[PDB]
């Protein structure tokens, strides 16, 4: 039937959206973990020419001080919702002179996450994971094209999704530590990727309460590979 | 085999209109370019001129504000119009702010051009696919790309074109981890891999440097021809 | 599948719609048009389908200006638009100019109104083509459009039903010049070629340019043309 | 209402006083007439509060969204440029906004003034205000390019004292800024009652 | 012709305490030279640690006051929590600006509590322009009240008076002395006097009477 | 198949509105333009010439179009006179602008910018519509130019456009001059390419069209020239062709 | 009120204007620059309101610069002085009127030197010499006096000298510094700056 | 099936499949139960998780301080009728200055998703919410469609496999009248129970409970909340 | 007033066979002059001019959009315009600006492209023609001009009397005069050739 948003199947459904999951698929694969001390997130590169210069590939942004992101799918979607959600917290700081929470970002951007055949286009072709440091501590969230948003503990998407997620429910408990999960993370990257695992497949975003600057690691991730 | 329109996905999760513009890619004329040390260069293939027009107004390697270059591939009706559009918007972006426009944001105004063309249905995409180099943002040698999908990225060599398959597995195993210095070394570089041409006659390459403090140089057909001298020249003593 | 819609081409020729429009116009009525030396002479076929239509009602010789008139060959429908749009297109010469438009002037512009039909997507042309006369700056002149748009300039033509005939008829019939008069008895003659019945009065409506402006003949006045015509 | 910005070999100096009047009713002494847009950026409130308060907010809002897009601090021409058409497009309406703008660039030190008007202009000295032609007096004078920091801390600390003292428009407290290359700090802040017993000995 | 604006009365009174805060207006209604009413409490309870009070034109504090209570629940729904003290400030200044060419005649200043569980006073304009004070008068008595409060609160022009915290007790007959002493002065003033205070228990009210000619 | 709008790309990848329209060029008249030192001309041919038309314009094919600009026309004649109606617009809009007429080469531009801008937007029909130009300006010279349904164009020195110009440009190539270039050069090689192409026998001057553009005193003239001389032109190369043929 | 001055040559253009940017009483900056290169042989002198300077000249001048590299070459001074009369007419009759008085210094490789005059209700003039502002009326009756068209360039600094201590003489405002440029057959060049001891 | 493609077709049998469509959405979605005594009225949800560790998505949420709904179906058009819900609440707030009937604000709701149910180019809206009131004359259950036919009920439950949640319901609802406000919601769960498949229990984890009364703001309960009333069960009967 | 910013003169005056146009060449604000070269006559075709005066601004801008609409007439007919067609085309130019209007008032000169009879006509600020046999003037000094046209005019002129004619009206209106001047120019055309001819008047 389906070949358009405004239809429906005798059973339910769409038949489009449920295509636009199957376009995640195909992306690269992206772990982040909540933790008490902290969220911590891990993503792979695929870098395919030496030429290509490595740092113009984003997989973590930096949507405010004290929130990252993570992507998966289509790249040409994903800038838009980048784009939006950073100036979603800067007009609500505008007018109430206050960080907005980690949850209600992505009711923001999730609100065109949903409004593809609503007016009066397609639905997007990306998923992605957002983490922060609010004032109920620290907290991680997923969203997908169909608006759907949820909270989870530890997420994985991308390609390598459920390949994560059934190894990743072995390790986690609630009593983590930050430098405890990094070193979890990384373990279940070199089993469902493909190449050596070195520092220049992967890089890291770190974000904590006190340390609301660098949600990042430079070169000190040469440091945590020997410590496999 | 639904390919007729823009808005639907596959089932299995793609976008077979945008693919099929970057098929129109591979029918261009093929150009390279890298990043020196201080001087850029890049270089086009150009086609025969066919004996009984002027030449002068079959221009591939444009200037879009005075220290940024261009160059493109696919066809000329769609790269003319981004071309135009592009000048309008490293130049309103100095009225706005009193900057030189940087190499960056330019080519974010092409992709993002690029990119909310691609999404409303009677909006064929742009077949074509640019190369943007310029060493202007306070003396840092810069090139990028973009691609139909409307995606731009950076590379540090690069080729488009037909064959470009051929080319980028030649530069892999050419462009050395020595930084080529001493700028025609980088130009004999440039000239060489466009001397691995899909027919290379020779007297049909047209290259374009930038010195990075000057303006565009387009080469003349004398000096052009004393670099593919020494290159045969410095080939014959290898053996 | 190219012939449903008109947006499109044909791989190897032209639009398929606007070669249908144009065989609705070969199933109208035949009508004649002749410059002659001095005037311009238009004539049509006029036939009701029974004893009761008043014949006095709709016309088809049609003044647009005091110097400018009009026929078709095609559907009645469709002319009375293009016309009334002839009309107020031609005021809008005059409020600017203050001068009476040019025979070559309205056809620049009503072919560029039925060129507006010929768009996308959701419209359909004309089946109209029009013969329009005038004498202007001494010199007469006969021009015709069409469904496309095109236009041109005839010594003398004819269209509808059976113009093949009327068209060898009148390559065989024309010379250079003879007086409003003599076009007159020849282009009766030649709408009486394809006819059926007894041609009278109320059969045929005829129209001329004279130099002193556009007039349509009463049917007393086409009663004695018509009697003793050749 | 007094400020004043010169930049000299270290920086630039900041310096305003803190009384807003309702004609000849004095509203407060605890105005903070210096607005602190960034950690690299600072502007001043000259001739109409909400109006300087609103649109140097409106310019911090700005200035993220820029710094987010291309992983970089914008430049002080850049910043007072933007300032100065928001500002134009209401010319006429009647709004009030003298202000100027401060900060580390990398050129080096950056003063820019800009006006409701229009006048978006650089400088090495400014003073706005009802009473600024008091302190053009004396900071003129004292002002070299050579000073040191100790130096140009006692020039402006003189410099708005006088300038409350004949102007009725002008006084409360002295707030002292320092623009240095890494961002802005805070040197002090003194009541004039206070610097009343110092200078006069 | 037809003018806009008219002037009602009114006078505002708001204290930072260490952990609390008073908010006192007297309940005349005026215009002109008549009485409205003498029951008309300029105290409004936003949130149980913010109470605004808002003087000037009537017709324009019944508008304001019903755009704040609205845009306390779109916060809500929208974020799962309420808004601080500081938050309503940062709000208020927006909407007072978004009127810049046609303003709102009104006096607002907000008392309550922050994070912290200590005072804040936040005083405004008609315009939109606003500062953090210890304390505010606002009104048509406005310039009868701050000479006394800057004696007595911030100790100003005083010789050898240590500076003791203003207590809750202390605090209580400050506000209820000023009052009559604006009474006898001020023409806009009288008939009631309405006193909140915010602490870490609730929002209590208190009712004095003044007098009522 | 692929039959639909002008959108969409086929795969493998091409555009088949586009090639239906630049392909159904060649059921078209003929045009064409040559090289001249102190000079250019047009040369074009008259089809349908039956015996009851009046041609009350003399001037079918060529549109002089701003003051030293002009150009022929080839396709649809519906969308030949959206084009010209435009296209003089364009050139007077410049000129009120900057009070100085339109260079000759961003007038090409401003029209195949419009022309390009149906293939891109849905549903429109591309124009079926090439042409050619000549033209003076202050900064090239006498120019030619090509016009594409696609919005594509190219400047030339000799070219030729329409029914049967595919081995006309063949003729041109044999017979291509270069340094001497003068118009009683350019015009004899006009009239014997037109003899090639059509196969109308003795080539009646009723059924050809020559047009030129010279540049006298600062004026910059345009001449389409009438039937009485294009007689001297035809004979003339009547003659060289019995003469030709004396060596054998 | 400031000063703008325009002796035109054979082959030469001399322009000269003020660095004053004063606020109602003081002089807040004294090195300001009024002089606006459009291209490599044009300049653009603007003297007018508080905001209207910057906003409309910078207009112009990343409007000429669209022209050159679009179509490679650059305007005549002819033609890039009547399309910025354009822009005032058109943008006249509004609610936002343009408070400017402009005059245009250019140099065409086929016509020469130009000068061009321009006033606030944007009427354009040809002339071998203008100005603008107060200081207009006591100088250019002065280069009345001693101009020859067919003058050199050393005469005529000499002359833009005689007409600049006049003003300093009998006019109330201050203007004690005098930027001056030359546009010749090579490009903009700058002479030195004109400053005065005055006792 | 050529019929079957549009909501603007009519079928030769008088049934516009389109619709029919989308009443099957709202089984896709979890059971959900509302009832009322005479003083209070309860709407009892059932979550449901995505994965192991991940949050369960919520159902309950508050709309005013008399009125909470329920949801089944599509999240886009439950957040879509949700702020159009919430808008027309401080409307009457604002000109009115009282509280909406609960009656006439669902028939804005028929009237809002009438409209694309009958003009091309926008689908149904696949919802199926339950409302739950206070205006002057009492408490009320109320549940819609995609079909846009609102109903009044005392007692109704919807979603996946809630028929035998009904079944339940028919033979207590004389019961439901007279009960106080602590057996009401646990009359209502033991409804949810029968919806479930008989090997797993009703936990804290995965259920909510909205309670609005004559003198009760309308409140939501979560995990915590929920321990005093799954006190004081049986067993299932197996 | 707004007419009186710049000031300037147009006249015409018709001949036998023949009509002559003159204006001055002053161009200033209100006291002070800038040039002496100002153009206030514009050629519309051949034996075809027309003369502009008043607001200087509204001087340029209708010669430049009366250039406008008279290429694209002339291109969609082969023809030149008539002169009574330029006269309606004008009178609809300043009536589009009802209320905004020009300020300016043109004087229309020339003779018929076909014949050779000679036409004048001058119209007002919003467009109200005004068709003569002997002379029309436009201007800040029309009572001067008027004054010496009554006295000097005669019918059936050679064009050697109507030249000094035409230059006597001129010579005499515009030195009383305050704010017109510094040089007049005179158009005298005719069937086979134009003579422009400046006069040699005061430059006070």
């Amino acid at each position: 039937y389906d070949r358009g948003v405004n239809t429906f199947s005798p059973e339910g459904r769409l038949f489009q959206v449920e295509y636009a999951i199957e376009a995640i698929k195909l992306g690269s694969t992206a772990i982040g973990i909540q933790t008490s001390e902290g969220v911590c997130l891990a993503v792979e590169k695929r870098i395919t020419s030496p030429l290509m210069e490595p740092s113009s590939i984003e997989k973590i942004v930096e949507i405010d001080a004290h929130i990252g992101c993570a992507m998966s799918g289509l790249i040409a979607d994903a800038k838009t919702l980048i784009d939006k959600a950073r100036v979603e917290t800067q007009n609500h700081w505008f007018t109430y002179n206050e960080t907005m929470t980690v949850e209600s970002v992505t009711q923001a951007v999730s609100n065109l996450a949903l409004q593809f055949g609503e007016e009066d286009s397609r639905p997007f072709g990306v998923a992605l994971l957002f983490g922060g440091v609010d004032e109920k501590g620290p907290q991680l969230f997923h969203m997908d094209p169909s608006g759907t948003f949820v909270q989870c503990d530890a997420r994985a998407i991308g390609s390598a999704s459920e390949g994560a997620q059934s190894s990743l429910q072995e390790v986690y408990h609630k009593s983590m530590t930050l430098k405890e999960a990094i070193k979890s993370s990384l373990i279940i990257l070199k089993q469902v990727m493909e190449e050596k695992l070195n520092a220049t497949n992967i890089e890291l975003a770190t974000v904590q309460p006190g340390q609301n600057f660098h949600m990042f690691t430079k070169e000190e991730l040469e440091e945590v590979i020997k410590d496999i | 085999s639904y390919d007729r329109a823009i808005t639907v996905f596959s089932p299995d999760g793609h976008l077979f209109q945008v693919e099929y513009a970057q098929e129109a890619v591979k029918k261009g004329s093929t150009a390279v370019g890298v990043r020196g040390r201080d001087i850029v260069v890049l270089g086009v293939e150009k086609k025969s001129v066919a004996k009984l027009q002027d030449e002068r107004t079959v221009r591939k390697i444009c200037a879009l504000d005075d220290n940024v270059c261009m160059a493109f591939a696919g066809l000329t009706a769609d790269a003319r119009i981004v071309i135009n559009r592009a000048r309008v918007e490293c130049q309103s972006h100095r009225l706005t702010v009193e900057d030189p426009v940087t190499v960056e944001y330019i080519t974010r105004y092409i992709a993002s051009l690029k990119q909310r063309y691609t999404q409303s249905n009677g909006r064929r995409p742009f077949g074509i696919s640019a190369l943007i180099v310029g060493f202007d943002f306070d003396g840092t040698p810069r090139l990028y790309q973009t691609d139909p999908s409307g995606t731009y990225h950076a590379w540090k060599a690069n080729a488009i074109g037909r064959g470009a398959k051929s080319v980028r597995e030649f530069l892999e195993k050419n462009y050395t981890d020595e930084a080529i210095e001493t700028d025609d070394l980088t130009i004999k570089l440039v000239i060489k891999a466009l001397l691995e041409v899909v027919q290379s006659g020779g007297k049909n390459i047209e290259l374009a440097v930038m010195r990075r403090d000057q303006s565009l140089k387009i080469l003349n057909p004398e000096e052009i021809e004393k670099y593919v001298a020494e290159i045969e020249k410095e080939k014959e003593e290898n053996e | 599948g190219y012939s449903f819609s008109l947006t499109t081409f044909s791989p190897s020729g032209k639009l398929v719609q606007i070669e249908y429009a144009l065989a609705a116009v070969a199933g109208g009525a035949p009508s004649v048009g002749i410059k002659a030396a001095n005037g311009v002479v238009l004539a049509t076929e006029k036939k009701q389908k029974s004893i009761l239509y008043d014949e006095r009602s709709v016309h088809k010789v049609e003044p647009i200006t005091k110097h400018i008139g009009l026929v078709y060959s095609g559907m009645g429908p469709d002319y009375r638009v293009l016309v009334h749009r002839a009309r107020k297109l031609a005021q809008q010469y005059y409020l600017v100019y203050q001068e009476p438009i040019p025979t070559a002037q309205l056809v620049q512009r009503v072919a560029s109104v039925m060129q507006e039909y010929t768009q996308s997507g959701g419209v359909r042309p004309f089946g109209v083509s029009l013969l329009i006369c005038g004498w202007n700056e001494g010199r007469p002149y006969l021009f015709q459009s069409d469904p496309s748009g095109a236009y041109f300039a005839w010594k003398a033509t004819a269209m509808g039903k059976n113009y093949v005939n009327g068209k060898t008829f009148l390559e065989k019939r024309y010379n250079e010049d003879l007086e409003l008069e003599d076009a007159i008895h020849t282009a009766i003659l030649t709408l009486k070629e394809s006819f059926e019945g007894q041609m009278t009065e109320d059969n045929i409506e005829v129209g001329i340019c004279n130099e002193a402006g556009f007039r349509r003949l009463t049917p007393t006045e086409v009663k004695d043309y018509l009697a003793a015509i050749a | 209402t007094t400020t004043l910005a010169f930049k000299f070999r270290h920086g630039v100096i900041v310096a305003a006083d803190s009384r807003a009047t309702a004609g000849a009713y004095i509203a407060s002494q605890t105005v903070k007439k210096v607005i602190e847009i960034n950690p690299y950026l600072l502007g001043t409130m000259a001739g109409g509060a909400a109006d300087c308060s609103f649109w140097e907010r409106l310019l911090a809002r700005q200035c993220r969204i820029y710094e987010l897009r291309n992983k970089e601090r914008i430049s002080v021409a850049a910043a007072s440029k933007l300032l100065a058409n928001m500002v134009y497009q209401y010319k006429g309406m009647g709004l009030s906004m003298g202000t100027m703008i401060c900060g580390w660039d990398k050129r080096g030190p950056g003063l820019y003034y800009v006006d409701s008007e229009g006048n978006r202009i650089s400088g090495a000295t400014f003073s706005v205000g009802s009473g600024s032609v008091y302190a053009y007096g004396v900071m003129d004078r004292g002002y070299s390019y050579d000073l040191e920091v100790e130096q140009a801390y006692d020039l402006a600390r003189r410099a708005i004292y006088q300038a409350t003292y004949r102007d009725a428009y002008s006084g409360g407290a002295v707030n002292l800024y320092h623009v240095r290359e890494d961002g802005w700090i805070r040197v002090s802040s003194d009541n004039v009652a206070d610097l009343h017993e110092k200078y006069s000995g | 012709r037809f003018s806009p604006y008219v002037f009602n009365g009114g006078t505002i009174l708001a204290i930072a305490g260490e952990d609390f805060a008073i908010v006192a207006s007297d309940t005349r209604l005026s215009e002109g030279f008549s009485i409205h009413t003498r029951d008309s409490p300029k105290c409004y309870k936003l949130t149980d640690k913010t109470v605004i009070g808002c003087s000037g034109f009537h017709g324009d504090c019944l508008t304001l006051t019903k755009i704040i209570e609205a845009r306390l629940k779109m916060y809500k729904h929208s974020n799962n929590k309420a808004m601080t003290t500081g938050a309503i400030a940062a709000m208020l200044s927006t909407i007072l600006y978004s009127r810049r060419f046609f303003p709102y005649y009104v006096y607002n200043i907000i008392g309550g509590l922050d994070e912290e569980g200590k005072g804040a006073v936040y005083s405004f304009d008609p315009v939109g322009s606003y500062q953090r004070d210890s304390f505010k008068a606002g009104g048509s008595a406005s310039a009868m009240l701050q000479p006394l409060l800057d004696n007595q609160v911030g100790f100003k022009n005083m010789q050898n008076v240590e500076h003791v915290p203003l207590s809750l007790d202390r605090a209580m007959r400050l506000v209820k002395d000023v009052f009559i002493s604006a009474a006898e002065r001020d023409v806009y003033t009288g008939d009631a006097l309405r006193i909140c205070i915010v602490t870490k228990e609730g929002i209590r009210e208190e009712t004095v009477s003044l007098r009522k000619d | 198949r692929y039959d639909s709008r002008t959108t969409i790309f086929s795969p493998e990848g091409r555009l088949y509105q586009v090639e239906y329209a630049m392909e159904a060029i060649g059921h078209a008249g003929t045009c064409l333009g040559i090289l001249a030192n102190d000079g250019v001309l047009l040369a074009a041919e008259r089809r349908n010439i039956h015996k009851l038309l009046d041609e009350v314009f003399f001037s079918e094919k060529i549109y002089k179009l701003n003051e030293d600009m002009a150009c022929s026309v080839a396709g649809i004649t519906s969308d030949a006179n959206v084009l010209t109606n435009e296209l003089r617009l364009i050139a007077q809009r410049y000129l009120l602008q900057y009070q100085e007429p339109i260079p000759c080469e961003q007038l090409v531009t401003a029209l195949c910018d419009i022309k390009q801008a149906y293939t891109q937007f849905g549903g429109k029909r591309p124009f079926g519509v090439s042409l050619l130009y000549i033209g003076w300006d202050k900064h090239y010279g006498f120019q030619l130019y090509q016009s594409d349904p696609s919005g594509n164009y190219g400047g030339w020195k000799a070219t030729c456009i329409g029914n049967n110009s595919a081995a006309a440009v063949s003729m041109l190539k044999q017979d291509y001059k270069e340094g001497e270039m003068t118009l009683k050069s350019a015009l004899a090689l006009a009239i014997k390419v037109l003899n090639k192409t059509m196969d109308v026998s003795k080539l009646s001057a009723e059924k050809v069209e020559i047009a030129t553009l010279t540049r006298e005193n600062g004026k910059t003239v345009i001449r389409v020239l009438k039937q009485k001389e294009v007689e001297q032109l035809i004979k003339k190369h009547e003659e060289e062709e019995a003469k030709a043929e004396r060596e054998k | 009120m400031e000063y703008l001055i325009g002796i035109q040559g054979p082959d030469y253009v001399l322009v000269a204007s003020d660095r004053v940017a004063a606020s109602n009483i003081v002089q807040m900056k004294d090195d300001h620059d009024k002089m606006f290169k459009m291209s490599e042989k044009i300049l653009l002198l603007c003297v007018g309101e508080a905001g209207d300077t910057v906003q409309f000249a910078e207009y112009i001048q990343k409007n000429v610069q669209l022209y050159k590299m679009r179509n490679g070459y650059e305007l005549s001074p002819t033609a890039a002085a009547n399309f910025t009369r354009r822009n005032l007419a058109d943008c006249l009759r509004s609610r936002t009127p343009y408070h400017v008085n402009l005059l245009l210094a250019g140099y065409d490789e086929h016509e020469g030197p130009a000068l061009y005059y321009m006033d606030y209700l944007a009427a354009l003039a040809k002339a071998p010499f203008a100005a603008h502002g107060y200081g207009a009326f006591l100088t250019l009756s002065i280069l009345d006096r001693y101009y020859t068209p067919t003058i050199s360039r050393e005469r005529a600094v000499e002359l833009l000298r005689k007409c600049l201590e006049e003003l300093q003489k009998r006019f109330i405002l201050n203007l004690p510094t005098f930027s001056v440029r030359i546009i010749d057959k090579n490009g903009i060049h700058d002479l030195d700056n004109i400053s005065f001891p005055k006792q | 099936n050529q019929y079957d493609n549009d909501v603007t077709v009519w079928s030769p049998q008088g049934r516009i499949h389109q619709i029919e469509y989308a009443m099957e959405a709202v089984k896709q979605g979890s059971a959900t139960v509302g009832l009322k005594s005479k003083t209070h009225a309860v709407l009892v949800a059932l979550k449901r998780a995505q994965s192991e560790l991940a949050a369960h998505q919520k159902k309950i949420l508050h709309v005013d301080n008399h009125i909470g709904i329920s949801i089944a179906g599509l999240t886009a058009d439950a957040r879509l009728l949700c702020n159009f819900m919430r808008q027309e609440c401080l409307d009457s707030r604002f000109v009115f200055d009282r509280p909406l009937p609960v009656s006439r604000l669902v028939s804005l709701i028929g009237s809002k998703t009438q409209i694309p149910t009958q003009r091309y180019g926008r689908r149904p809206y696949g919802v199926g919410l339950l409302i739950a009131g206070y205006d002057d004359m009492g408490p009320h259950i109320f549940q819609t469609c995609p079909s846009a036919n609102y109903f009044d009920c005392r007692a109704m439950s919807i979603g996946a496999r809630s028929q035998s949640a009904r079944t339940y319901l028919e033979r207590h609802m004389s019961e439901f009248m007279e009960c106080n406000l602590n057996e009401l919601v646990k009359h209502g769960l033991r409804a949810l129970r029968e919806t479930l498949p008989a090997e797993q229990d009703l936990t804290t984890k995965n259920v909510s409970i909205g309670i609005v009364g004559k003198d009760l703001e309308f409140t939501i309960y979560d995990d915590d909340d929920v321990s005093p009333f799954l006190e004081g069960l049986e067993e299932r009967p197996q | 007033s707004i007419m009186s910013y710049n000031g300037g003169a147009v006249m015409a005056m018709k001949g036998k066979n023949c009509v002559a146009i003159a204006a001055d060449r002053r161009f200033g604000i209100q006291a002070q002059m800038v040039t002496t070269d100002f153009q206030k006559i514009f050629p519309m075709g051949d034996r075809l001019y027309i003369g502009l005066a008043g607001l200087a601004t509204d001087v340029q801008t209708v010669a430049q959009r009366l250039k406008f609409r008279l290429n694209l007439y002339e291109l969609k007919e082969g023809r030149q315009i008539k002169p009574y067609t330029l006269m309606s085309m004008v009178a609809n130019l300043l009536y589009e600006k009802r209320f905004g209007p020009y300020y300016t008032e043109p004087v229309i000169a020339g003779l018929d492209p076909k014949t050779f009879k000679p036409f004048i006509c001058s119209l007002d600020l919003i467009g109200c023609p005004m068709v003569t046999d002997d002379f029309v003037v436009s201007g800040t000094c029309a009572e001067q001009m008027y004054g010496m046209c009554e006295s000097l005019w005669e019918p059936n002129m050679d064009p050697d009397h109507l030249f000094e004619t035409i230059s006597q009206a001129m010579l005499n209106a515009v030195d009383r005069d305050a704010v017109s001047g510094m040089g007049v120019i005179v158009h005298i055309i005719e069937k086979d050739k134009i003579t422009t001819r400046t006069l040699k008047a005061r430059m006070d």
